């Protein structure tokens, strides 16, 4: 009787190893795909820091997403913070801002804008702006950067079904 | 793929999302904000210590312009002129895809077994919503569990929500592994399995894991653990996470799963205890009144469905807490719950295992579970006469043990001997060993033949004639 | 106008710049218009309990309002369909959405506005004059029932001015105008009215025809009539849904209305798939159930709040079916979670609690409740007679019968069932604890029983006494033994374990075990009674007990088997086997004992 | 018992390589699938990302 728990035991102990085998065969396969996926995820990162390298792109793109950071803040006053370059003809094209704001913010024009002589670390960021109000406690993080990693969250199922056909066990959407 | 494609289109949505730091009070687990935009009833925040840690949270009130945040990981070491909360702007929602089988999660659900982030298919609130009734379909096919003394008393059928009650200090642990062990139907493989246990102590989940690992079925199931050590508001997520997962797998993936949660017991102490830090109306023994509802919504995640082939079973395990059936846990449980699988202690002290009684057990499934096309016509009628049997021979052995031997009469004493060899040979069974129900209900027959013929009475004379003689 | 969120907190809402409001009026929140229910006014403010979930809302929301209370849509068509607790029909959601879930936020109309009905004018014409209440034609509704009377809503009076003639119509259509000082009145074929504001009625009455259940005890021993309440508590195994079943099956009312308030939901399936093929012989033959059945179906896992209007609309339905002149019979399923969403409701308020926590006016709230069932006189012209009678089922937590609902209701009812835990235990199924259990329409039923079986009365406290006496020499024999009995009480105690294992024990699934007309009850009943006479007669004149049982013998065994006879054999082919029985058990008895 | 555990002992690099060579193909496909349609993946990123949208909280 000994003898047999101890071939069981034994059963036991190779039954265990082959599925522990398995198991990780399983995860190096799921590795493998998120490592590359993270891989694709890669390139965007350096095409977008190129991208930040060309004025006259660049100028439309950051107007609009400052535009998108007090639009959605809502406030009198703010305050950004970035490399200074364009103040001139940000705060001369705020006539522009506050134009659109009382377009589609329709109860009043913008009051001001102000520039912080703060500034991002430049090796960390590929532009973009951070916007907060007067008193300088609510905040909208909307660099570029901060704008991919968040995105990299949501896409999922769609890179996934973009990447790889649909699940074909998937009956019901 | 259209189809589908456009159910996904609106990926591509990136939003900004704002983070204050008016954090502007704070008491026990509670955190309170104020001058924040637009609150949103019941969505998710992530706070951000000033050493650089954060920890999660969602809203739990609404004033003007100013929202109570509450706080998972307890709120110890908050700062009030550092800390920076942030607004996910939308409620609470998990990934789910096929793959997560054979991972294991912590109570929050983020892997645990050195993998990586799961490639989703797609994110959903954990809460669910109801299932309208109309769209529902009460189960008629039998599970075989191979234990006798639930395999030809109490039936199970797949779709039913029984709990197993329980006592500290029982094996109620070996009779889950044995039954998932045994999970075969009368008549592939399909069952899943989503355990899902919160607050156990780490020899129990090492205990369920080499169980999973010996049996070859890790490939085939997931787990949600959350030891005592973590903290006791992330308690409460945990099931509602697990039935999320099931319920997607079993209507979106025509799978058949088998979810077995454990100790709901300290579910409710967790509903207790964020819920007297309030000071909500309490209500028997301090618990709280809404408890009935919430635990309805928990255990109203069952059935099969409409279209769907696929099906779903709970059997969660309690913990009595001295042994008393009247407490309001075990109360609610049998309230909601499709009758339930008991355990005893003297049984138990009885050196007996499994040690199931049948005199408390109940099960309503029984009716449409047994019948012709799966199993005789006897089924019911002996299931019957052994409870009858049973109930006398238990009076009797009390009545003996007060007055003595003189007043028992010739029947008192059969009774007495076939509720001892019930006990002793009926019940007992190995911690290997299978009885499918034929063997199962023709070693019952050799029981009741002690009986003189006639005085079977609750079974009808046609089963008697054909099968008695026999 | 409108108003904006101003602060939430689960199922209550407030709101602000909320004026005009009253209190009770129905009102609308959200993007998705969820529907609430306004209850304390201050200031501008107005809290509101909200009837859906209330996930993801956010301050500023705009609030809308309605003007008018909760109402529910009554006419033809309500009746075979299936309802959640605000008037929702359940299969028309499920195919426009094509889901498995309850979209927050859908509408539909209450009754289908697309079928017509084949109309035919009342006795009316035009120029005559007309009151609230009167009918103005009949309507086909179905082959169980042919004519669907359509009234004149209550509050409304007038003169006729134009009728529309027989034909098929839909219920838009306005086929009647009433003259009052202005012709600002038209009808169509349905209308509504609020479910807090009872009905009116031309006058009550006293019910004193019994309402047959098919269960032998409860028809032997517990009569219910027909127009009356009851009550049946429970320990959550007792088993209850049995007797509740059964009486909604093969009870002898017109119209029955289940209503589920916190049920475990799949027994709605259950019911849904089971009914439809069961057939019934009130009228003609062969109908099967199912058109004769309004579910009101709000399973526990739905919203707290619905589980309030679930019996409010059920109970109106009841009503409106009653001014018919048919003898509906609705019946609940639980009215604990009533007061448990009750209690929820008040504490989230923040309002001082009273006994374990409930309110202070659910006693109050209970019997208003109650007090709507009763035979009554239809308030109208042709003067049909119609009755109510409700059956709830409260639901104790520990499972004794202290706890403060379950108290309010025994207060308030008149017929008491209780339900013991372990004789369920036993499988003596129908376990009914016949110690504690009492009815009331005991005196009043003799009118009928006199007509009908004069000597059932009698009997029936026969039985009583013989039961209570074997009850009181239990313990006895139990705490000392049969050495100490004489033979007269051995046979008393052997009568009462017959009793209770033949004349009180039933299962719905044996064909002849599934319903007991009165007549079967009656005569097995009697015979019981002159079996344990014949014995006491016997043994008084001299015999030993001992001896005499083993001569009696097989007619023991033929009075046990009596209840397998097939019930509906002949009505009379049964009666005579009874009076055969009888004969044969007393010449044995002349002779055996002898 | 001592052969019976040295049955299974020299069989472990047995199983090793056979799951090992049960999973290449799969291996190497995901890095050809991955290869086929990457670039335009990360153009989609890109012009989500670059492209603004105007809004405001509806309730306001």
């Amino acid at each position: 009787g000994n003898f047999k728990s101890k071939l069981k035991k034994a059963m036991l102990s190779q039954q265990i190893t082959k599925s522990t085998i398995a198991n990780k065969m399983r995860l190096k396969v799921l590795s493998a795909r998120e490592q590359s996926l993270d891989g694709i995820f890669e390139e965007t990162k350096e095409k977008l820091s190129g991208i930040a390298n060309n004025r006259d792109e660049y100028k439309p793109i950051l107007q609009s997403l400052i535009v998108e950071a007090l639009l959605k803040l809502l406030e009198p006053k703010a305050i950004v913070k970035a490399l200074e370059r364009d103040v001139d003809l940000i705060e001369s094209m705020k006539d522009d801002i506050m134009r659109e704001y009382g377009e589609k913010a329709q109860r009043a024009p913008l009051e001001e804008i102000v520039i912080s002589n703060d500034y991002l670390n430049k090796d960390l960021v590929s532009g973009g702006v951070v916007v907060s109000n007067a008193s300088d406690k609510i905040e909208i993080n909307n660099t570029l950067e901060e704008r991919l990693k968040l995105l990299s969250e949501e896409a999922l199922p769609a890179i996934r079904l973009e990447l790889y056909g649909p699940s074909k066990t998937r009956k019901f959407f | 793929f259209a189809i589908n494609k456009k159910a996904v289109e609106q990926g591509f949505n990136v939003k900004p999302r704002l983070n204050y730091n008016t954090v502007s009070g704070v008491n026990g687990p509670l955190v309170i904000l104020e001058k924040v935009k637009f609150p949103r009833y019941n969505e998710i925040v992530n706070l951000t210590l000033p050493d650089g840690t954060v920890r999660q949270g969602q809203v739990l009130e609404i004033r003007g312009d100013r929202a109570i945040v509450q706080v998972f990981e307890g709120t110890s070491g908050i700062d009030v002129k550092k800390t920076t909360v942030e607004f996910t702007g939308e409620s609470l929602r998990i990934p789910v895809s096929e793959d997560m089988l054979g991972r294991i999660f912590d109570g929050s659900g983020r892997p645990i077994d050195n993998g990586p982030k799961v490639f989703a298919e797609d994110y959903l609130d954990i809460n669910g919503s109801p299932i309208n009734p109309y769209a529902r379909i009460y189960p008629e096919e039998m599970i075989s569990t191979g234990v006798s003394a639930i395999d030809t008393m109490n039936s199970i059928a797949r779709g039913q929500k029984i709990p197993i009650f329980s006592a500290s200090g029982l094996p109620h642990n070996e009779i889950a592994a044995q039954i998932c062990r045994q999970a075969g139907l009368v008549r592939e493989e399909n069952f899943s399995i989503v355990f899902a246990a919160m607050g156990v102590n780490l020899e129990t989940a090492r205990f369920f894991k080499q169980d999973f690992e010996e049996n070859g079925s890790l490939e085939r199931t997931s787990l949600f653990l959350n030891l005592a050590n973590d903290p006791t508001i992330e308690r409460i997520i945990t099931p509602r996470l697990a039935l999320t997962t099931a319920e997607y797998l079993a209507y979106q993936t025509e799978r058949h799963v088998l979810t077995i949660l454990t100790d709901m017991s300290s579910y409710a102490d967790a509903l207790r205890e964020v819920s007297a830090a309030r000071e909500e109306v309490p209500g028997r023994r301090g618990y709280p009144g809404y408890m009935y509802t919430d635990l309805s919504t928990i255990y109203e995640r069952a059935g099969r469905v409409e279209g769907r082939n696929g099906s779903i079973t709970q059997i969660p395990i309690l913990t009595m807490p001295n042994d008393d059936i009247t407490h309001p846990i075990p109360d609610l449980t049998g309230y909601i719950t499709e009758g339930q699988i008991f355990v005893d202690r003297q049984l138990h002290n009885k050196g007996i295992y499994p040690p199931i009684n049948v005199l408390p057990s109940l099960s309503r499934l029984m009716k449409s579970a047994i019948g012709e096309g799966m199993t005789r016509k006897d089924h019911g009628d002996v299931s019957n006469q052994l409870y009858a049997k049973y109930a006398i021979g238990k009076d009797a052995a009390a009545m003996k043990a007060v007055v003595g031997e003189e007043a028992l009469s010739i029947e008192d004493k059969l009774s007495l001997e076939f509720l001892e060899k019930f006990e002793k040979t009926f019940i007992t069974q190995g911690a290997y060993e299978d009885r499918t129900v034929f063997e199962s209900l023709d070693q019952a027959w050799s029981l009741l033949r002690i009986y003189p013929k006639e005085m079977l009475n609750r079974i009808s004379p046609k089963i008697l004639d054909e099968f008695y003689d026999r | 106008e409108y108003g904006a969120i101003y602060s939430v907190s689960g199922p209550v809402v407030i709101a602000e710049n909320m004026i005009g409001c009253a209190m009770y009026e129905l009102v609308k929140v959200g993007h998705d218009n969820l529907v609430g229910e306004v209850i304390r006014i201050d200031g501008d403010k107005a809290t509101i309990q909200v009837y859906e979930e209330t996930a993801g809302l956010t301050v500023g929301d705009p609030v809308l309002r309605t003007g008018k209370p909760l109402s529910v849509e009554l006419g033809p068509g309500l009746m075979e369909t299936i309802y959640d607790g605000i008037q929702r029909p359940l299969k028309a959601i499920k195919e426009e959405s094509q889901s498995i879930y309850i979209p927050r936020g859908i509408d539909t109309p209450a009754l289908d506005r697309t079928i017509k009905w084949q109309f035919t004018p009342g006795k009316f014409q035009v120029g005559d004059h007309i009151s609230g209440g009167d009918i103005y034609g009949s309507v086909f509704e179905n082959s169980l029932i042919s004519s669907h009377k359509i009234l004149l809503p209550p509050r409304s009076r007038g003169t006729i001015t134009w009728i529309a003639p027989a034909g098929e119509y839909t219920l838009d259509e306005k086929i009647l105008e009433v003259e009052f000082d202005g012709k600002k009145s038209d009808f169509t074929l349905y209308h509504t009215w609020p479910v807090r504001v009872p009905r009116p009625v031309t006058e009550k009455l006293s019910a004193d025809y019994p309402l047959l259940t098919g269960q032998r005890v409860l028809d032997a021993l517990f009569p219910c009539v027909q127009g009356g309440t009851t009550c049946i508590p429970g320990a959550f195994g007792c088993g209850k849904t049995v007797i509740s079943q059964s009486l909604s099956k093969y009870s002898n009312s017109d119209a029955i209305i289940y209503v589920g308030c916190g049920e475990r939901g799949n027994e709605m399936a259950e019911v849904l798939m089971e009914f439809p093929e069961l057939y019934t012989e009130m009228s003609g033959t062969k109908e099967p159930i199912m058109k004769r059945t309004t579910l009101v179906a709000n399973t526990s896992n739905m919203p707290v709040a619905a589980r309030e209007a679930s019996i409010y609309t059920g109970i109106t339905l009841a009503e409106y079916f009653r001014d018919q002149g048919k003898n509906v019979s609705m019946i609940a399923d639980s009215s604990s979670r009533w007061a448990e969403a009750l209690r929820e409701i008040s504490g989230r308020l923040g309002e001082m609690p009273a006994d374990q926590g409930f309110p202070a006016y659910l006693g109050a709230k209970l019997a208003s409740f109650y007090e709507r069932a009763g035979k009554a006189v239809a308030l109208g012209s042709p003067d049909r007679t119609g009755s109510v009678s409700i059956v709830a089922a409260v639901s104790p937590a520990g499972g004794d019968f202290s706890d403060p609902v379950t108290t309010a209701t025994l207060g308030i009812t008149q017929v008491f069932w209780g339900l013991d835990k372990k004789l369920a235990q036993r499988k003596h199924f129908p376990s009914i604890n016949t110690s504690v259990s009492y009815s009331k329409y005991t005196n009043v039923l003799n009118k009928f029983y006199d007509s009908n079986y004069p000597e059932f009365p009698v009997l029936r406290d026969r039985m009583k006494e013989i039961l209570s006496n074997a009850e009181e020499l239990e313990q006895v024999v139990q705490l000392v033994g049969k050495s100490a009995l004489s033979d007269s009480d051995k046979i008393t105690l052997d009568v009462a374990t017959l009793i209770k294992e033949d004349f009180l024990q039933q299962n719905g699934y044996s064909t002849y075990d599934a319903f007991c007309p009165i007549w079967k009850t009656f005569d097995m009943m009697r015979a019981f009674i002159s079996y344990h006479d014949e014995a006491q007669k016997a043994v008084a004149n001299g015999a030993n007990w001992s001896k005499l049982a083993d001569s009696t013998g097989d007619v023991k065994h033929a009075v046990s088997s009596s209840k397998f006879f097939e019930p509906s054999r002949g009505e009379k082919e049964v009666h005579g086997e009874f009076e055969k029985l009888l004969s044969t058990m007393q010449e044995r008895f002349a002779e055996s004992t002898d | 018992l001592k052969e019976f555990e040295q049955k299974n002992a020299g069989g472990v690099g047995e199983l090793e390589k056979k799951a090992e060579a049960g999973v290449q193909g799969e291996l190497a496909e995901i890095k050809k699938i991955a290869e086929k349609k990457k670039d335009d993946v990360v153009k989609i990123l890109i012009e989500t990302v670059i492209k603004p949208s105007a809004e405001v909280h509806i309730n306001a």
